[PDB]
């Protein structure tokens, strides 16, 4: 996130970290046992980590689940990044608490104009 | 915009949903209806590499997934993001599924 601010510790608990030794790229739990993420962050082996705030220290709220299944949208093109979308099914239900939460899927499209949070450990330069 | 730094701790980032034509403005014929933009024209507030398959949430909703870019916050390249409300049934089907 470039240009971006601190967030409160745990106050965006539906966000996951997807972690293969180190982390690699966000998601979001929509369900306590799926993760939504982005299809060219694949990987066929990926550890989910839930209830992080600080990635570098077990600060003690987080959950670490691996991915039992994942599966990538059948029209995924890796040319023009269409259907840039992976579900994930985590092996164990990730328990749900005030650090760990779903996010809602969407009701309808979004109007131009509506702010929205965006949030993750990516590059900040 | 320039360098390089992954945080330890979590960032955030207050932007608006960009109007398609805005959007398309921006990435001429590559753009699809399975795309929107989020973030400023001006480049400086954006997302990049290791937020991708991130959340976008607007109104208690997730409308994005951290998807691609030119680069990161730079002029009139935004980010484009996975429009999220155009996927709920398959959403639904593959849980239902597996
Ligand atoms: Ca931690």
């Amino acid at each position: 996130i470039v240009g971006g601010y601190t967030c409160a510790a745990n106050s965006i608990p539906y966000q996951v970290s997807l972690n293969s030794g180190s982390h690699f790229c966000g998601g979001s739990l929509i369900n306590s046992q799926w993760v939504v993420s982005a299809a060219h962050c694949y990987k066929s082996r990926i550890q989910v980590r839930l209830g992080e705030h600080n990635i570098d220290v077990l600060e003690g709220n987080e959950q670490f689940i691996n991915a039992a299944k994942i599966i990538t949208h059948p029209n995924f093109n890796g040319n023009t990044l269409d259907n840039d979308i992976m579900l994930i099914k985590l092996s164990s239900p990730a328990t749900l608490n005030s650090r760990v939460a779903t996010v809602s899927l969407p009701r309808s499209c979004a109007a131009a104009g509506t702010e929205c949070l965006i949030s993750g450990w990516g590059n900040t330069k | 915009s320039s360098g390089s730094s992954y945080p330890s701790l979590l960032q955030c980032l207050k932007a608006p949903v960009l109007s398609n034509s805005s959007c398309k403005s921006s990435y001429p014929g590559q753009i699809t209806g399975n795309m929107i933009c989020v973030g400023f024209l001006q480049g400086g507030k954006d997302s990049c590499q290791g937020d991708s398959g991130g959340p976008v949430v607007c109104n208690g909703q997730l409308q994005g997934i951290v998807s691609w870019g030119y680069g990161c916050a730079q002029k009139n390249k935004p980010g484009v993001y996975t429009k999220v409300c155009n996927y709920v049934n398959w959403i639904q089907q593959t849980i239902a599924a597996n």
